[PDB]
């Protein structure tokens, strides 16, 4: 693929997201989703092989079904009230359709099956893009229509997302599938607090995006897509594996690391309403994500696995392409908790 | 109290800027100086606490714990440098960095005025300990031990956080002074019962409570020597300190609620003391002894009387010192013979006489020989329990017997008898090990000379 | 609503169920996708004509445009799939699991 | 009997067994779009019935 | 190869007394080891231990024990001389306490 | 639930309205700004470490730029956060003042008049 | 500026630099045949860059300073001990074969990078497409196991598919008795132990797999021993080849861009050499790996990046 | 000759400097809690002819 | 001693170093000026001086 064509496609994906984010008309939001999907499909197939083709096909089918349900919800809302503005969604059936369609777009359980498969079938760069940038638009729409949400449905889907993310990620040896299941669980966390405070949703999204970017950039830096491939990195770059371990600690939610900030705040917010049982269950379930992060850290950093002979040659060469934003992303993903009150700037 | 906090954060770059052959010297010297500085916190008042600022305060309950932590750091530095000789410079600096971060977290934990900051620091203490255990441990089970050390803690502490924030939505503050002054009774309802359990079970799992103690033998046996020292000396006392702090809001629900934990603690001290009688590993025996003593402390905090609180404070300090000394003593033999089996090396009094004297003093202090502060705390707790109910003297009494047995048993198995014939590499004791033992043991008797400094705020 | 509105919504539901239930061919599911788009066009046109929303009369046309894109996209993918297996069967898209 | 077997059986081993079984249940999917698109249909119908009809 | 991989043999432990018969067990460098011993002994026993015990022993009475004793002596003297009871069952004056109007 | 998005008089993408100029600016020695500079220094050190350069000595201009950028962003971040908290307090006080029926200041009772149940510890 | 997407967007295009003499040339032949002299002569006459055959220490000559490093920190294999004890129980034979394949892959990447950056032709002795014959000669003699051959095939399958085959393959044919006589006259005491079965296996591997399958990609120039000394005749034969049958003419500018990004960044080239397949011959335990890596990092110009080692005379570090 | 000695033993001032800085910061923190200085019912006192504050 | 060019030479890239230092000093000067103006403006609005 031409570099100019690739740049144009990335800009089109971004422009679709911003069109969703700046629009006041439902038709323009649907158009932004359409344009984003159309430009996103070739990015998944940038390196051509049967697995990438299958992943792109599954992604296209899922997103097309979700977009059709979105259009149906918009049309029903227009039928019961001639309103095109993105607002309190005057019809409950249309709101259920919208919630289900946006959940399918986000990968929320039980519309979650496509995320691990698509993430596994594509490269690490496309996985980074899919798991970071592709969450903004549906979450922005959900934040906009939060007042008319049915708390039961989204809370059910969020709890299911956390549970399924933990359980599914428990069984994975492939790094991309581990990332996909972590994404599902974090999606559940962000959607659990949406009916109560959108600022907490935005904060959680930002922290998750920073952590995911750092993780994926570290996985790109050391060309590892499996656990056994990552177990060789200590014999080539030990600092990378050390930073990887601290990043995994932060993603696990342990204090005083930055990954503790969102959950903490979310729990606090849910106790400002009554909502006592749900945060307790959510934390107890997030312990599973912590477990498989810890297992990865055991495999890559806290123990030394056997290596190969040809690794010696790799000692003589250096990394040519250097990611400029990796150190800042690592620092933000680890040492940011003392700046917690700055979240007031989000609202 | 930044005059103690800042010097540790300065210990960090001093370690990372030191020459390759001068890290241990600098770390030890400046840790000792920091301990000397922290000695000034013992000048406490009789009515209120030393309120340094809006964020930090010193009470009569936390000052001895802070002094114990700052004193323990140089001891761990001295103990660690023997088995890390072949390690590279960067990894040695990383190990020292982990120890310094742990000490900083503990120092900030023992003086936080708010309960949520206390929670954050008391949970931040997990990361360096887990890294130390799972990276610098010796055998393969260490990984499993780390997992047992982690989730056992978090499963107890995640509910507490919820309870904490809930309280701040009801009373409007988590500051310990405002909490104490504006205290209100707890009603007898299911919501209040579960609030009590959420507030209590984290500290229970930290002590640990009998039945919730399975993480401790694993973690304390698989960890390196400094990890074992800090785990047994200070990290167990976080649960007791937190429980003594949090019990101010749980009255009068505590009388009804405590019963199962009291029975668990008493029968569990009996059971763990009995377990110590049949143990083939030397480190596991010390771990289970720690469990027994902490069960006694749990009973003391739970019955909620002034004498019981003084006993709990004294016993916590005494147990910290004694357990650290015992772990170091065991590690000397392990470093000699590269095995933890207790019957492998026998008759060591013949080969190492002064080391046998150290063993004798440590075993004597473990069984609470008077007038050591071990016995002071134990006797105060026993008197409080007798006032609570005259039948407790049975169970406590049985403990006082079994303890002595296993303690002396340990000594008799290691020092007396005839030496193993085929073990021909028992080198003479170094100055470092003898100095470590002396620096463990002398403060104990010095504290006995002046006991009101470790009796807590109820004095 | 009249009977026409429920008939159109019923057609949309039938097409959605048809897409969600795969038999063997990808082309059949693509056809169900186009059926959903057609039903949405009809429903939106009826709602706009009934209420005399003049400026909204252009929205269905725009809808059709993006429909074409979706169709083209699907067909493109279909070609690649066939080139790998010689058939358009969805049973062959099983290299990736959960 | 108590420390090495039953205290282990109840708290940590039961938890590990349950989590492993649920992980095997959740992650054992053949990757066929037919099956979980049928699941999507079931989910949509259930959500339209249980939550949407009760407003 | 009947082997599973290439590994170094397990090395034997080095004895510090072999190269330095008076080793102190601190370091393999004799000068560094000697100075480690010196600093540990000086700053552990000479500085922290003895001077810290001396400092703690002479800590000024902020717990207010002698003050409480003198106050108790004054109160006991006054109450015994005036014939008042030494201690009263009420620590608060009942004149400042308003009990509820009705107990039925 | 959005609390402050619909607040009247809000300019969409201002990040610092003119009213915020009425508040005292954060001091240049604010410990939060010092922590932001520490974050910049840490980023510089990690940048040196990843590229296999002497961590403490490799690039002084790069480390200086890191620290300066972090401080520069943190100053305005702190300004906006302080403005938001001031707005919250102002709105709270105005609402309390304008709704006296909802916030009644009832009679204060001394502890000599309130009956508190006593629960003995025994 | 470093080559990349930006350099390709504006200006730089590879296809304009190819001036009918790009012509990657490899000259194959059995052991002790005069293929090196023929390669040097071909490069001299045609004005192409000659690449001496990649040995155990090829990677050392291209990084840091060109001086070779210790065998413990580089290679961890010996050809002399392969000749002495071909059936060693420490897996020296397959370790040497695997390291040699990796070195040949690195050399091919270097040659391709030079050709694509400058447009000047390159001549090579052996290539990744020719290495397998030695492996076959090891397998038919019982020197290595079948799992070693399987691992070699996996690495070759994932590596050699990303490059282009040579334009012209030159072969020098020497009879096995003549090879033995040349080895005898050479005087190296280790090559004297090469049995005729080994050389025969190499010759069958060549003449039955290498030439028949490389004749489909491009025409093969076979020369006997006597007609290999006349280098000018061989060169003039090379100048009259009609090369329109291989993948090379079907390479447009985007595939050249991809190949150029692949040949640089040698870590990407060597990625799949160290796949986590645990054969005892090539697997190294954690303790030895740690020791050898720590030893490597203490070399005079290896701890930091090439321009940041002040112990070899690097200045103004604190402004780089 | 002291250049080498300093470059070797300059890390021995970090901890005393940190201690002094901590004392200074503690004094600065004490400076911000004077809202009830010489105002409590128990210790309220008429100032001496020369002194300005009862405690710093 | 390098066998290759080692594009980073003994002397640093003076253009990039100068740009970095200039950006840092410009940012610091702008921050100081902004803080001064903010303090003056606040004092004016609240009428302290
Ligand atoms: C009561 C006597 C009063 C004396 C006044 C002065 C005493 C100064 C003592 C200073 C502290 C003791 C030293 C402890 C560390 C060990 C030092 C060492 O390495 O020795 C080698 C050294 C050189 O010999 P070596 O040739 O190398 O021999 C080495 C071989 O391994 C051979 O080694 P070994 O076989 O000789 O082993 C050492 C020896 C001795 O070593 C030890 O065991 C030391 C620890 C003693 C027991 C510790 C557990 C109990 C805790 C009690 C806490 C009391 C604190 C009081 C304040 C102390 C402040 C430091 O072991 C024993 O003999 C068994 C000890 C049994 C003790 C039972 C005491 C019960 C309580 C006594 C009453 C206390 C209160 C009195 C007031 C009551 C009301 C009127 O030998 C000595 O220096 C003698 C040892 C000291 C024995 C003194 C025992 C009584 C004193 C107790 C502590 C001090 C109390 C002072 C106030 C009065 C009481
Ligand atoms: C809370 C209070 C405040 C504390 C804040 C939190 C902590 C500090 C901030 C954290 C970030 C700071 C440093 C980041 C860059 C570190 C990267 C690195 O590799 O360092 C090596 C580097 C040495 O490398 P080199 O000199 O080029 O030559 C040796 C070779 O590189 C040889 O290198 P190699 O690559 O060949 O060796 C391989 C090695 C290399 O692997 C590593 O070095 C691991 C480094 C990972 C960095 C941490 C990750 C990101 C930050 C998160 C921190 C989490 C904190 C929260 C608590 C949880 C703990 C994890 O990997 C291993 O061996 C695997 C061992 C497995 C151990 C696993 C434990 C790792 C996590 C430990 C993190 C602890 C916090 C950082 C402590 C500082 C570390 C230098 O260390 C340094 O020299 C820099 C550190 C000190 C610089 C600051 C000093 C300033 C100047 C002194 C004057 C002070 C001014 C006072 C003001 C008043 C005037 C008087
Ligand atoms: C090797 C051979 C050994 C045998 C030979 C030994 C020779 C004799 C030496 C032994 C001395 C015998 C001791 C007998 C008692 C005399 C000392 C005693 O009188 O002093 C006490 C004082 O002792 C000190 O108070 C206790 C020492 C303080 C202990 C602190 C430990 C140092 C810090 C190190 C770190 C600690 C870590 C643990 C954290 C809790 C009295 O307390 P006090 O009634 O008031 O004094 C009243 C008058 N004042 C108040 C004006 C002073
Ligand atoms: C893990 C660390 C997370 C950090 C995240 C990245 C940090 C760097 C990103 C820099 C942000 C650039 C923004 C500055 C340009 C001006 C744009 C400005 O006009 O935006 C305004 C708003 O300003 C931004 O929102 C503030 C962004 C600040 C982000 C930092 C907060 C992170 C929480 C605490 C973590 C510690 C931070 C440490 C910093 C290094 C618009 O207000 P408004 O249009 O009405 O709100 C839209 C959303 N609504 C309506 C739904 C409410
Ligand atoms: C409702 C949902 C509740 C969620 C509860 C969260 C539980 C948190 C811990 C999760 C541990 C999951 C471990 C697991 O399932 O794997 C089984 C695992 C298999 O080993 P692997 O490392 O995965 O494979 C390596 C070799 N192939 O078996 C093990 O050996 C596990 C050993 C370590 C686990 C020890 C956990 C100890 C925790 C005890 C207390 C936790 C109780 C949690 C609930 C508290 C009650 C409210
Ligand atoms: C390794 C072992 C560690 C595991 C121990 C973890 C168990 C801890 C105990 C359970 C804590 C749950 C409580 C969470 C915080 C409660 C705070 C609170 O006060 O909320 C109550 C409500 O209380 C609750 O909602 C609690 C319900 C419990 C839900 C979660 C159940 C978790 C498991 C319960 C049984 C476990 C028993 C203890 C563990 C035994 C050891 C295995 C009041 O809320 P309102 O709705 O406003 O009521 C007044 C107006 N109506
Ligand atoms: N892939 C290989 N496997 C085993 N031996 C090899 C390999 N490549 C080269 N050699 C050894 O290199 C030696 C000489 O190489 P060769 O090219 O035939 O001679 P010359 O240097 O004169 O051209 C021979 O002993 C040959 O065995």
């Amino acid at each position: 693929m031409n570099p100019i064509i690739y740049t144009t496609l990335i800009m089109t994906v971004m422009s679709g997201t911003m069109l969703v984010m700046i629009s006041s008309h439902w038709l323009l939001i649907w158009i932004g989703f359409e344009m984003n999907l159309l430009a996103m499909i070739p990015v998944l197939m940038k390196n051509f092989n049967p697995r990438a083709t299958e992943a792109a096909t599954k992604y296209f089918l899922t997103q097309a079904t979700a977009s059709m349900m979105l259009m149906m919800a918009i049309i029903i809302n227009l039928l019961y009230s001639g309103q095109w503005t993105i607002t309190k969604m005057f019809n409950p059936v249309a709101m259920t359709m919208m919630t289900m369609a946006l959940a399918m777009k986000l990968g929320l359980s039980p519309f979650h099956f496509w995320v691990p498969e698509v993430t596994q079938g594509i490269s690490l760069q496309a996985g980074l893009l899919l798991l970071t940038w592709q969450k903004l638009a549906p979450l922005s729409v959900l934040c906009q229509i939060s007042q008319s949400i049915n708390p039961n449905l989204m809370l059910t889907m969020a709890m299911l997302s956390i549970l399924i993310g933990g359980w599914g990620g428990l069984n994975q040896t492939q790094l991309r599938k581990i990332m996909a299941y972590s994404s599902i669980a974090h999606m559940g966390w962000m959607t659990a607090v949406l009916p109560y405070n959108t600022t907490m949703t935005i904060l959680n999204l930002l922290i998750y995006i920073t952590m995911t970017l750092a993780m994926f950039m570290l996985l790109i830096h050391s060309s590892a897509t499996t656990t056994l491939s990552l177990s060789h990195t200590w014999n080539k770059m030990p600092v990378i594996t050390s930073l990887m371990m601290v990043t995994l600690l932060s993603m696990g939610g342990l204090p005083p690391l930055s990954g503790f900030m969102p959950k903490w705040m979310i729990i606090q917010e849910m106790t400002k309403n009554e909502s006592i049982i749900m945060p307790t269950l959510m934390a107890m379930t997030a312990l599973l994500n912590l477990y498989f992060y810890m297992r990865l850290a055991y495999s890559s950093s806290l123990t030394m696995f056997p290596s190969t002979n040809n690794m010696k040659m790799k000692w003589q060469f250096e990394h040519t392409k250097q990611m400029k934003l990796l150190p800042t992303m690592i620092v933000l993903s680890t040492l940011v908790l003392p700046m917690t009150p700055a979240l007031s700037s989000l609202n | 109290m930044l005059k103690i906090i800042i010097p540790t954060t300065m210990l960090l770059p001093m370690t990372w800027m030191s020459k390759h052959n001068m890290i241990w010297i600098n770390a030890t010297v400046h840790s000792l100086l920091i301990s000397l500085i922290s000695l000034s916190l013992l000048n406490q008042l009789g009515e209120n606490s030393l309120n340094f600022s809006l964020t930090f305060f010193s009470d009569s309950l936390s000052a001895p714990l802070l002094v114990l932590t700052t004193w323990l750091l140089p001891l761990m530095l001295m103990a660690s440098q023997s088995h890390l000789s072949k390690e590279t410079t960067t990894r040695k600096k990383l190990y020292i960095t982990m120890l310094i971060l742990l000490q900083l977290f503990l120092i900030m934990t023992f003086t936080a005025t708010e309960l949520i900051l206390f929670y954050i620091l008391f949970e931040a203490t997990l990361v360096p300990t887990l890294i130390i255990i799972t990276r610098w441990g010796n055998q393969t089970e260490r990984l499993n031990a780390g997992l047992y050390f982690l989730f056992y803690t978090l499963a107890g502490s995640l509910p507490l956080l919820v309870a904490l924030v809930y309280i701040q939505n009801t009373t409007g503050s988590l500051n310990f002074l405002i909490i104490h002054y504006w205290s209100h009774p707890l009603s007898n309802s299911w919501s209040n019962i579960f609030m009590w359990l959420a507030c209590i079970m984290a500290f229970m799992v930290k002590m640990p409570l009998y039945g919730l103690h399975l993480w401790l033998p694993k973690a304390h046996v698989e960890a390196p020597i400094a990890g074992s020292m800090v785990l047994a000396a200070v990290l167990l006392k976080l649960g007791g300190y937190g429980m003594m702090r949090i019990t101010t809001i749980l009255n009068p629900l505590t009388n009804y609620m405590a019963y199962p934990f009291l029975m668990l603690s008493m029968w569990g001290m009996i059971m763990t003391s009995s377990i110590c009688l049949r143990q083939t590993d030397l480190k596991s025996l010390i771990a289970y002894s720690s469990v027994s003593h902490m069960a006694l402390v749990i009973v003391a905090i739970m019955i909620q009387t002034p004498w019981s609180f003084m006993g709990a404070t004294a016993l916590m300090i005494a147990h910290g010192l004694t357990s650290s000394m015992l772990f170091c003593l065991a590690n000397t033999n392990y470093e000699r013979v590269h095995s933890r089996t207790m019957i492998l090396a026998r008759g060591l009094q013949t080969l190492l006489p002064l080391m046998a004297t150290w063993w004798l003093v440590a075993s004597l202090t473990n069984l609470a020989l008077p007038p050591s502060i071990n016995l002071i705390g134990e006797l105060f707790i026993i008197t409080a329990s007798f006032s609570w109910s005259n039948i407790t003297i049975i169970l406590m009494g049985m403990n006082m017997m079994i303890t002595a047995l296993y303690s002396l048993y340990m000594l008799i198995t290691t020092q007396r008898g005839k030496y193993t014939h085929h073990i021909n590499n028992i080198k003479p004791s170094f100055t470092r090990e003898n100095a470590l033992m002396a620096l463990h043991i002398l403060p104990l008797l010095l504290l006995t000379l002046n006991p009101k400094m470790i009796l807590g705020p109820l004095y | 609503m009249p009977l026409v509105y429920m008939n159109i919504i019923m057609a949309f539901a039938i097409a959605l169920a048809g897409l969600l239930m795969y038999r063997s061919h990808l082309m059949s599911s693509l056809l169900c996708l186009e059926g959903m788009m057609l039903s949405l066009f009809i429903m939106s046109t009826l709602i706009i004509l009934n209420t005399h929303f003049t400026l909204a009369n252009m929205m269905p046309i725009i809808l059709l445009v993006f429909a074409a894109c979706e169709a083209a996209l699907g067909l493109s993918l279909l070609v690649m799939v066939s080139n790998t297996y010689g058939t358009d069967y969805v049973q062959n898209l099983n290299l990736l699991q959960c | 009997l108590l420390d090495l077997i039953w205290l282990e059986t109840i708290l940590p081993k039961t938890t590990s067994f349950i989590q492993m079984k649920m992980s095997i249940m959740v992650s054992n999917q053949k990757g066929l779009i037919k099956l979980y698109f049928l699941s999507f249909l079931i989910t949509i119908m259930i959500s339209m019935t249980l939550f949407n009809y009760h407003e | 190869p009947t082997i599973r991989l290439q590994e170094d043999p397990d090395p034997e432990d080095e004895n510090l007394y072999e190269k330095n018969p008076d080793s102190h067990g601190y370091d393999k460098d004799p000068i560094v080891d000697l100075w480690n011993m010196r600093v540990v002994f000086f700053f552990g026993f000479s500085i922290v231990l003895v001077l810290g015990s001396t400092f703690v022993a002479y800590l000024p009475d902020y717990r207010m024990q002698e003050w409480a004793r003198r106050e108790a002596e004054r109160l006991v003297k006054y109450r015994e001389a005036n014939g008042l009871p030494l201690m009263e069952s009420n620590c608060f004056d009942p004149n400042k306490i308003q009990l509820p109007e009705d107990e039925d | 639930m959005t609390m402050m998005s619909g607040r009247p008089g809000r300019v969409p993408l201002q990040f610092l309205p003119n009213e915020a100029r009425s508040l005292p600016p954060p001091k240049l020695t604010d410990p939060r700004l010092v922590y932001m500079g520490f974050l910049g220094y840490c980023s510089g050190l990690i940048d040196n470490a990843i590229r296999r350069r002497p961590v403490v000595s490799a690039g002084l201009h790069r480390q200086l730029l890191y620290v300066t950028s972090f401080v520069f962003f943190g100053y305005y971040l702190l300004k906006r956060q302080d403005y938001m908290y001031a707005l919250r307090d102002h709105d709270m006080f105005a609402y309390v003042k304008s709704h006296p029926e909802d916030f009644p200041e009832k009679d204060k009772k001394t502890y000599g008049e309130i009956l508190e149940e006593f629960h003995p510890v025994r | 500026l470093q080559y990349g997407p930006l350099a390709f967007v504006l200006g730089e295009r590879t296809t304009r630099k190819l001036t009918e003499t790009s012509k990657v040339i490899t000259v194959d032949g059995n052991i002790c045949s005069g293929k090196g002299r023929l390669a040097r002569e071909i490069a001299e006459k045609l004005g192409l860059r000659h690449f001496p055959e990649a040995g155990i220490h090829y990677a050392d000559s291209t990084t840091g300073d060109g001086k070779p490093l210790d065998v413990q920190l580089s290679g961890n294999c010996s050809l002399e001990k392969f000749y002495d004890d071909p059936k060693s129980n420490d897996g020296n034979s397959y370790r040497l074969q695997s390291w040699l394949y990796a070195s040949r892959l690195l050399q091919y990447a270097d040659a391709l990078e030079h050709l694509l950056s400058t447009g000047q032709g390159v001549v090579l002795e052996r290539s990744i497409y020719s290495d397998f014959v030695f492996l076959e000669a090891m397998y038919r003699q019982g020197f290595i196991r079948k799992q070693c051959v399987e691992h070699y095939n996996e690495v070759k399958k994932v590596t050699a598919c990303e490059y282009l085959p040579p334009h012209v393959v030159v072969y020098v044919d020497v009879p096995v008795p003549e090879i033995q006589s040349r080895i005898q006259k050479k005087g190296n005491p280790h090559e004297m132990k090469i049995t005729a079965a080994y050389l025969q296996d190499i010759e069958n591997a060549y003449k039955k797999t290498f030439l028949p399958e490389m004749s489909e990609k491009c025409e093969v120039l076979q020369y006997s021993a006597r007609e290999a000394e006349d280098a000018e005749k061989v060169v003039e034969d090379i100048e009259y080849l009609k090369c329109d049958k291989g993948p090379w003419p079907d390479q447009d500018d985007r595939t050249f861009h991809r190949l150029r990004m692949l040949v640089q960044n040698k870590l990407e080239v060597l990625n799949y050499t160290t796949i986590p397949v645990y054969l005892p011959e090539i697997t190294i335990g954690a303790h030895q790996s740690d020791r050898v890596f720590q030893k490597f990092t203490e070399l005079p110009g290896r701890k930091y990046s090439p321009g940041y080692n002040e112990d070899v005379g690097d200045k103004w570090i604190w402004l780089k | 000759n002291v250049l080498q000695i300093v470059r070797d033993h300059w890390v021995h001032i970090l901890v005393p400097v940190g201690f002094v800085f901590g004392c200074y910061l503690d004094r600065r923190s004490d400076e911000k809690l004077t809202a009830f200085r010489n105002k409590s019912l128990l210790f309220k006192r008429e100032l001496r002819p020369n002194e300005e504050v009862t405690w710093k | 001693k390098f066998y290759i060019r080692e594009p980073p030479h003994g002397s640093p890239d003076w253009l990039k170093v100068g740009l970095t230092l200039g950006t840092s000093v410009f940012l610091w000067i702008y921050l100081i000026k902004q803080h001064k103006e903010d303090v003056l403006e606040y004092k004016r609005r609240n009428g302290l001086e």
